């Protein structure tokens, strides 16, 4: 029922190698085709992926910003208002954003804000037209 | 096994359970009581027994019976027959043997015997033992057929059968213990020597060792589990399944080696599709950098929007930061897979040059052991005959196997150089035409009631016709000769002064060139005490060095004895000799085998003794005038000394049946 393990042995492969007096010279040889095409194509990839490599030669090193460690404050600022305010019109309902750049507010401090305020700076209003972008 | 049992399978039958021959002629038996099966079984398994226990001296019914013991010793019709039957077909009182009762003072009947082949003087020997009158007629001057033994001096070395293939439940065994034959081992070890004289490292010799036996398995599997037996309309030969299955096991490599460089290809795009991320986040990182720079200049103090600005780009920057070093992290993962991958490819050939070479000689070996090229072998069929293999360490003989065919002959009457060249059988007998191979003009008539046949395949085979049925032999007789093979095989015999080669090695090969000489002086043997090598010829090749002088042979011999063992220590041999089987008018080739398009069962055709039509027309059907022996009769022995033993035996038994009747039948 089995071939002996690591002789490979099909019925459709023995009807493919068979079928004429060299469809098996045929055979083996389409598969030296699709194999060095296969191994230019690699080529092809492997220098094309070398150039991209060189293009991102440095890193981002250079444009990276160190670190602000600010402790997130319960206190409103005027200033933090305003802050928030501009932030949701430019990053509508992304929270984690809005904490970021603000820099001193929990993702959670911001959604309270956000319905404190939301009658006096219309945060329907504001979150709309980010909508419209 | 051991026992009675013991004497059963020694003697090729089945200890437990009663034959198609033994229900043939004790039908009462077999379709009797269990009970009384058992007894009968007992009864043949202990005799023979006796034989064996025994077998320089007659065994007599009286001598038997005297053994036996209750219930078994109680009803002595049934040892009779018994021990009668075992006489008739040679399982017993067979070979060379102190006849007890001196031989009947009048023969009955007449026997012409065509060849004293050892089928042809085992048969003989029965008969005569039997009563009847038997004559022998043999082309060669000597007895023995394909067992040949060259003889000089003290050297001596077998041309032709060297081999014992084993004593569990060889006959030969029997033989063996009636003629001292200076029987001895084979060990089997075979070191290879490449094409330069390079023994081939043990790495390489298991690796390509495994691979042969594991293609064979591959063909048996080709054959029975995907029904690969018929391509085209003709059958399919060893050689092209071989061929087929190697075929498939280099597809499978690039097969290997295609799916894995298209991992590869699959991966390397993947990462080509990241490193254009990773650019376009760079690019657009430089940019929201110079803008957060360009919002710091500002100084303070600022407006909100202008400190919205610095801060809203410093987040959005910070993102795009995080992101790309993810991105980065991804890299250095693919990056890795990819230096694994280049790391573990898959094999990039099935197999070498060198390899395919040492594979060669492993096919070269089959190609001897069969006579023939592989593609002349029946796929389904040439393995067929390895079932009833015997047991035991094969053996040559060291005084030479003719000592054998020789031993045999004593007693016999045996025309020596009479050539047979007509066989004439008819409803009231035979009459056989010879002549004498010194003078072709000589001529001889010898009458009898029947002939029996041990002509070689080859003879038998021979177009034009070197022997001649009157009448013709039917086409069911000549298509069986037709379709099965006749082989070929051929040894050199090179007899030196002192021993130059391993002591303690019985064989070693050498591995040819190409393909097409593999066969090519591929194998030598060191049997023999004194000094001498045998070199073995085969497959295509042997076909092709019957064309070439000894000189030439002998040559090419050295050559290969030089670059194994070194130009100062392989001296010229004292004595120099080649067989050439397809040659000899007498063999026409070598040994039988399973040619493809035949089947074991055209052995079985050959068996099949002939009857003539009948003289005067509607007049009773006439006995079976002509009966056929020898190594291609026996299905399950073929090729082989005792096959053709066997088959001596047989017909010996059959002819007998036929004219002295069956006491044991009833
Ligand atoms: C090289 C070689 C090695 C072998 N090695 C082994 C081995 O190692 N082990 C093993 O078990 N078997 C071996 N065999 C096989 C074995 O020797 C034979 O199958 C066996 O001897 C067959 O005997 P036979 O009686 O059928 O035919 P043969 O022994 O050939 O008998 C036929 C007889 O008929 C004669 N004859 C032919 N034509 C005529 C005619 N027209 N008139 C009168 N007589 C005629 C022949 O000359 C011969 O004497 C080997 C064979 C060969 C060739
Ligand atoms: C007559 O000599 C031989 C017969 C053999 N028969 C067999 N039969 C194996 C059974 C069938 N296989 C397809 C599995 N195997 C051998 N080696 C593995 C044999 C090896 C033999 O000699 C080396
Ligand atoms: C299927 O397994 C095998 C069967 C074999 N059968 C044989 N048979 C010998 C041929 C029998 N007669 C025609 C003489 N020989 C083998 N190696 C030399 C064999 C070798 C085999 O594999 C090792
Ligand atoms: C059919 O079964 C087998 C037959 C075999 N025949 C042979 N013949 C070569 C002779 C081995 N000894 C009897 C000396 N060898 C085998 N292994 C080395 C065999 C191994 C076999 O299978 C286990």
């Amino acid at each position: 029922r089995k071939p002996p393990k690591g002789m490979f042995l099909s019925q459709e492969d023995v009807e493919a190698v068979s079928a004429n007096a060299t469809a098996a010279t045929t055979v083996l040889r389409q598969l030296d085709m699709e194999l060095v095409s296969v191994k230019r194509q690699i080529q092809n990839i492997k220098q094309t992926n070398s150039a991209l490599k060189e293009k991102l030669d440095g890193g981002i090193e250079p444009y990276r910003l160190p670190e602000v460690i600010q402790k997130c404050n319960a206190r409103w600022t005027t200033e933090e208002q305003l802050l928030a305010v501009q932030a949701i019109r430019k990053y509508g309902r992304d929270f984690q954003a809005i904490s970021d750049v603000i820099g001193n507010k929990s993702v959670v401090q911001v959604k309270n804000f956000f319905v404190n305020y939301r009658r006096r700076f219309n945060i329907d209003e504001v979150l709309q037209e980010w909508e419209a972008e | 096994p051991s026992g009675v049992e013991g004497a059963a399978f020694q003697s090729r039958l089945p200890h437990d359970r009663m034959t198609s021959q033994e229900a043939a002629c004790f039908p009462d038996i077999i379709s009797g009581p269990q009970q009384t099966q058992k007894v009968f079984l007992f009864i043949r398994n202990r005799t023979l027994q006796l034989w064996l226990d025994n077998p320089k001296i007659q065994l007599t019914f009286e001598a038997t019976l005297q053994q036996l013991e209750a219930p078994y010793n109680s009803d002595t019709v049934l040892v009779h027959r018994v021990h009668s039957y075992l006489e008739r077909h040679g399982l017993i009182n067979f070979g060379i043997y102190k006849r007890i009762k001196p031989l009947p003072t009048k023969k009955t009947g007449k026997v012409i015997i065509i060849g004293s082949g050892v089928s042809g003087l085992a048969a003989a020997r029965q008969l005569q033992s039997f009563g009847m009158d038997v004559t022998l007629l043999e082309a060669r001057d000597r007895v023995g057929g394909r067992v040949a033994t060259f003889r000089k001096g003290n050297y001596v070395a077998d041309l032709g059968a060297m081999v014992v293939t084993g004593l569990g439940g060889n006959p030969m065994a029997v033989v063996s213990k009636q003629v001292n034959m200076e029987l001895a081992k084979i060990k089997q070890k075979c070191p290879l020597y490449e094409a330069n004289g390079q023994a081939v490292p043990k790495e390489k010799d298991e690796m390509v060792e495994q691979e042969f036996n594991r293609l064979l398995e591959a063909t048996s599997y080709l054959s029975h589990q995907l029904d690969f037996n018929v391509l085209n309309n003709k059958p399919v030969s060893l050689g092209q399944a071989l061929e087929v299955v190697i075929q498939l096991q280099e597809k499978h490599v690039k097969d290997e080696q295609i799916e894995h460089w298209k991992k590869i290809v699959k991966t390397q795009e993947e990462l080509k599709e990241l490193l254009n991320k990773m650019v376009n986040l760079k690019e657009k990182i430089k940019e929201l950098h110079q803008q957060y720079k360009e919002a710091s200049e500002v100084k303070p103090p600022r407006d909100i929007t202008a400190e919205f600005l610095v801060k809203s780009k410093h987040r959005d920057l910070t993102a795009l930061c995080k992101e790309y070093d993810e991105l980065a992290e991804t890299q250095g993962k693919l990056e890795e897979k990819l230096q694994e991958l280049e790391a573990n490819p898959p094999s990039d050939v099935y197999l070498s040059s060198r390899d395919r070479q040492i594979l060669d000689w492993h096919f070269a070996n089959l190609e001897f052991a069969n006579a023939t090229p592989l593609s002349t072998l029946s796929l389904k069929h040439w393995d067929q005959d390895d079932d009833f293999e015997f047991t035991g360490s094969h053996l040559t003989v060291r005084n030479g196997y003719s000592c054998v065919p020789v031993a045999l002959a004593e007693g016999l009457d045996i025309k020596l150089n009479t050539a047979v060249r007509q066989v004439r059988y008819t409803a009231s007998g035979c009459e056989v035409i010879a002549v004498n191979t010194r003078s072709t003009s000589q001529t001889f008539i010898y009458k009898c009631d029947a002939v029996l046949c041990t002509l070689p395949l080859g003879v038998l085979k021979q177009q034009p016709p070197a022997v001649q049925f009157v009448p013709p032999l039917p086409e069911w007789k000549t298509s069986a000769v037709q379709r099965m093979g006749f082989g070929n095989l051929n040894k050199v015999v090179l007899c030196f002064d002192r021993v130059f080669w391993d002591p303690s090695v019985n064989l070693f090969g050498h591995v040819g060139s190409t393909t097409a000489s593999r066969g090519e002086l591929f194998l030598f043997w060191n049997l023999y005490k004194a000094p001498i090598l045998l070199a073995l010829v085969a497959g295509e090749a042997a076909g092709i060095m019957e064309n070439i002088s000894d000189d030439v042979i002998v040559g090419r011999c050295l050559a290969i004895l030089k670059g194994i063992f070194g130009s100062s220590a392989v001296p010229q041999p004292k004595e120099t000799v080649v067989s050439r089987w397809r040659a000899d008018p007498w063999a026409r080739g070598s040994y039988s085998y399973v040619a493809a398009g035949s089947s074991g069962n055209d052995y079985d055709l050959m068996a099949q003794p002939i009857t003539p039509g009948p003289s005067i027309p509607g007049a009773p059907q006439p006995i079976p005038r002509l009966f056929f022996a020898g190594e291609h009769t026996i299905r399950n022995y073929p090729a082989t000394v005792h096959g053709a033993l066997l088959s001596g035996l047989r017909e010996a038994g059959r002819i007998a049946d036929q004219f002295l009747g069956a006491m044991y039948t009833l």
